[PDB]
C-alpha cells in the first residue's frame, strides 16, 4: 500500500445539521472543532506526500526506444500499450479491475490522477531497460540489454559467460515467467488482498461514523 | 581537480543555507507543532464548557458546595478530555518522531561510518563519505556523492573473437570508437589496449550473441618471440 | 474567469495549455501559480522534461568525466 | 501506511533503480532487477530473481 482514501469529514456540519442553535451550543466547548477538521487535513496533505516518495522519483520521463529489440527479452506486457485509453500497460490493466454520504463528508480527489502515476511507472520501467542502474545516479546511459543483465549476474557471483552462453535460455524464462504473472493476477485475487484490505477498514471505518449519527 | 569541486561544494552549502531558510522547514515544523499544540491546550482552559464561567474561582466563589459540584463537573469532564485529546496527539506524534530517529540512527551508522551500496540510500549518485552536523532537535548530513559527469557514445560488442576463442571481460566494457577496440573499466573512460590480463576465455564464438572478429594481445608471446 | 475541474468551481484563474512544474496543489492533476502584467494561471501538472534514450543494440555510453556533488539531507 | 509507504520508496530505489545484495529485501533468490506496476493507492513490484 502507498496511500489510503483522502477524506474530510467537516467537524461542525456532521456535529450539527446547520442548526445556529447546535452551533452555538458547540462553541462552549472550545477548539475541539477546529483541532479535530486540522488534523484530519494533515492525513490528506501527508497522503499526497506517499506517491510523491513512491513514484517521483525520476528527475525526467525517459520514453522506451520504438523498436522493441531487446536481446530477446519480452517486456511487452509491463511497457505501456498505447491502444488502450489510459496509457497501461497489459499487468497494471489487470490489477484496476481487481480492486474494488452528504452528512458533510467529503472526499478530495488525489493530486496525482491515475493516468499520471502510469507515467513515471512507465519512466521508471524505460530507465531501468535501456539505463540499468546508471539513470538512478545521474544522467541515463544507454546500454544494450543483453549486457545489462550480464552486468547484474557478476553482481550475485556468477561470471559473464554464464549469461552470454546461455542468452536464448534465460529469454524463454523469462518470457514465461511474466506470463505465469499474468494468470496468477488473473484469475485469483487472494494475492491483491492487501490493497483491498486498505479500502474494506477504512470504507467500514466511514460507516461507522455515519451511522452513529442514528443513535440517541 | 576533486579537491577543487569538493572545496567549492561546501561552499554552495553555506549560501543554500545562509540566505534560505526553506531548507530547515522539516525541522521548523516539529517545534511549530508541538508549540500551537500546546497553545491550544492552554487555551482550552478558558473555554466555559457548557458550565457558568470558564474560571474556577467565580464558580467557587460564588457558588457553595450543592450547586457548584454539578457546575465544576462540567469543567472538569471538559478539561479532562481537553487533556487526554493532547496526550493522544503526543503519543501519536512520539511514535512519527522515533521513526525518524531510527531512520537517522541508521544513517548515522550505515552512511557516516561506513561507505553505503545502498543506491538513493544517501543521496543521489554513487556514495563517497558523509558528514553529520547537530542542529536544533536534529541532525543534517552532509552527503558527499560521485556523480557521472560527460557522458560519451561507443560502440560496444559482447565478447571478442581471437582463435576461434571467445574472450570476455575481466572487468569493463569493451568498446570501440569506431576504428579500433578496447577495454575500459565501466564508469569512466580510460580505454586501454585489450590484452589476455584484461580478459577471460571461454567456449568458442558461435553461442555468444554479437561478437565481433578482432585482435587480441598476448604480453607472453613477444617475450618468447625475442 | 470560472475555469471548472474536477477538484471543484475554481474561479479568478486564467486556465492555459501549456504546462509547468508543480507550484501549488489544487488536485486532480491540476496546480497553480503566479505568473506574468502577473496574474493567477491553473495549469495541467508538467512531471517533468521528456527524454528518449538513443537505445540500439550495440551502442553503450560512458562517462569521461565526474562532478563531486555534496547534498544536505534534515532528520 | 505512511510507514508501508517509505518502505516502498525504499524498495522502489533500493530494488529497482538498482542491484541490492539484501537478502530477501527483493524476492527470494538472488536478486536481478525489479518492475515497478501502479496500482489502486498502492504500487506492485515484479522482482526478478
Ligand atoms: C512478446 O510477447 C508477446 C506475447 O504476449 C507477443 O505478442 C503476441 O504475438 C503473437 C504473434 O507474435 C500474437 O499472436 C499475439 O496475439 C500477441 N499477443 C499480444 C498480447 O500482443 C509479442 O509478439 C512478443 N514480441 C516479440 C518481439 O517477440
Ligand atoms: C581510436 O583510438 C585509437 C587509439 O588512440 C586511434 O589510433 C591512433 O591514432 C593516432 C592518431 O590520432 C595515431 O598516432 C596512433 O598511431 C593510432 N594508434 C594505433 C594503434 O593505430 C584511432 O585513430 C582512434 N579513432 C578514432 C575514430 O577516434
Ligand atoms: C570473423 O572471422 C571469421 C574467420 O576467422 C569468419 O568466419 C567465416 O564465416 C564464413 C561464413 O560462414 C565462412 O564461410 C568462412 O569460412 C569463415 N572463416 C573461416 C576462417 O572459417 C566470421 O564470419 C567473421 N565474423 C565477423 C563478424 O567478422
Ligand atoms: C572534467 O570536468 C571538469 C569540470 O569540473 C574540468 O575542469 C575544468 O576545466 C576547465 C578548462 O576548460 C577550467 O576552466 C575549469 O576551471 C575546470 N573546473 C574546475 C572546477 O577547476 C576538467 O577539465 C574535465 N576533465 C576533462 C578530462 O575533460
Ligand atoms: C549519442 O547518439 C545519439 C543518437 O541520436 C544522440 O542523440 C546523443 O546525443 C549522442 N550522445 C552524445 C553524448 O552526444
Ligand atoms: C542489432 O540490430 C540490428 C538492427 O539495426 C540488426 O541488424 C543486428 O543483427 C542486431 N545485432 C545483434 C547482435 O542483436
Ligand atoms: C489550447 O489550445 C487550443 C488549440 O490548440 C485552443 O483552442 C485553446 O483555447 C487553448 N487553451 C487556452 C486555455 O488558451
Amino acid at each position: 500500500p502507498v496511500s489510503m482514501t483522502k477524506t474530510s469529514v467537516d467537524c461542525t456540519m456532521y456535529i450539527c445539521g446547520d442548526s445556529t442553535e447546535c452551533s452555538n451550543l458547540l462553541l462552549q466547548y472550545g477548539s475541539f472543532c477546529t483541532q479535530l477538521n486540522r488534523a484530519l487535513t494533515g492525513i490528506a496533505v501527508e497522503q499526497d506526500k506517499n506517491t510523491q516518495e513512491v513514484f517521483a522519483q525520476v528527475k525526467q520521463i525517459y520514453k522506451t526506444p520504438p523498436i522493441k529489440d531487446f536481446g530477446g527479452f519480452n517486456f511487452s506486457q509491463i511497457l505501456p500499450d498505447p491502444s488502450k485509453p489510459s496509457k497501461r500497460s497489459f499487468i497494471e490493466d489487470l490489477l484496476f479491475n481487481k480492486v474494488t454520504k452528504f452528512n458533510g463528508l467529503t472526499v478530495l480527489p488525489p493530486l496525482l490522477t491515475d493516468e499520471m502515476i502510469a507515467q513515471y511507472t512507465s519512466a521508471l520501467l524505460a530507465g531501468t531497460i535501456t539505463s540499468g542502474w546508471t539513470f538512478g545516479a545521474g544522467a541515463a546511459l544507454q546500454i544494450p540489454f543483453a549486457m545489462q543483465m550480464a552486468y547484474r549476474f557478476n553482481g550475485i557471483g556468477v561470471t559473464q559467460n554464464v549469461l552470454y552462453e546461455n542468452q536464448k535460455l534465460i529469454a524463454n524464462q523469462f518470457n514465461s515467467a511474466i506470463g505465469k504473472i499474468q494468470d496468477s493476477l488473473s484469475s485469483t485475487a487472494s494475492a491483491l488482498g492487501k490493497l483491498q484490505d486498505v479500502v474494506n477498514q477504512n470504507a467500514q471505518a466511514l460507516n461507522t461514523l455515519v451511522k452513529q449519527l442514528s443513535s440517541n | 581537480l576533486i579537491a577543487n569541486q569538493f572545496n567549492s561544494a561546501i561552499g554552495k552549502i553555506q549560501d543554500s543555507l545562509s540566505s534560505t531558510a526553506s531548507a530547515l522547514g522539516k525541522l521548523q515544523d516539529v517545534v511549530n507543532q508541538n508549540a500551537q499544540a500546546l497553545n491550544t491546550l492552554v487555551k482550552q482552559l478558558s473555554s466555559n464548557f457548557g458550565a457558568i464561567s470558564s474560571v474556577l474561582n467565580d464558580i467557587l466563589s460564588r457558588l457553595d458546595p450543592p450547586e457548584a459540584e454539578v457546575q465544576i463537573d462540567r469543567l472538569i469532564t471538559g478539561r479532562l478530555q481537553s487533556l487526554q485529546t493532547y496526550v493522544t496527539q503526543q503519543l501519536i506524534r512520539a511514535a512519527e518522531i522515533r521513526a525518524s530517529a531510527n531512520l537517522a540512527a541508521t544513517k548515522m551508522s550505515e552512511c557516516v561510518l561506513g561507505q553505503s551500496k545502498r543506491v538513493d540510500f544517501c543521496g543521489k549518485g554513487y556514495h563517497l563519505m558523509s558528514f553529520p552536523q547537530s542542529a536544533p532537535h536534529g541532525v543534517v548530513f552532509l552527503h558527499v556523492t560521485y556523480v557521472p559527469a560527460q557522458e560519451k557514445n561507443f560502440t560496444t560488442a559482447p565478447a571478442i573473437c581471437h582463435d576461434g576463442k571467445a574472450h570476455f571481460p575481466r572487468e569493463g566494457v569493451f568498446v570501440s570508437n569506431g576504428t579500433h577496440w578496447f577495454v575500459t573499466q565501466r564508469n569512466f573512460y580510460e580505454p586501454q589496449i585489450i590484452t589476455t590480463d584484461n580478459t577471460f576465455v571461454s567456449g568458442n564464438c558461435d553461442v555468444v550473441i554479437g561478437i565481433v572478429n578482432n585482435t587480441v594481445y598476448d604480453p607472453l608471446q613477444p617475450e618468447l618471440d625475442s | 474567469n470560472v475555469f471548472q475541474t474536477r477538484a471543484g468551481c475554481l474561479i479568478g484563474a486564467e486556465h492555459v495549455n501549456n504546462s509547468y512544474e508543480c507550484d501549488i496543489p489544487i488536485g486532480a492533476g491540476i496546480c497553480a501559480s503566479y505568473q506574468t502584467s502577473q496574474s493567477i494561471i491553473a495549469y495541467t501538472m508538467s512531471l517533468g522534461a521528456e527524454n528518449s534514450v538513443a537505445y540500439s543494440n550495440n551502442s553503450i555510453a560512458i562517462p569521461t568525466n565526474f562532478t563531486i556533488s555534496v547534498t544536505t539531507e534534515i532528520l
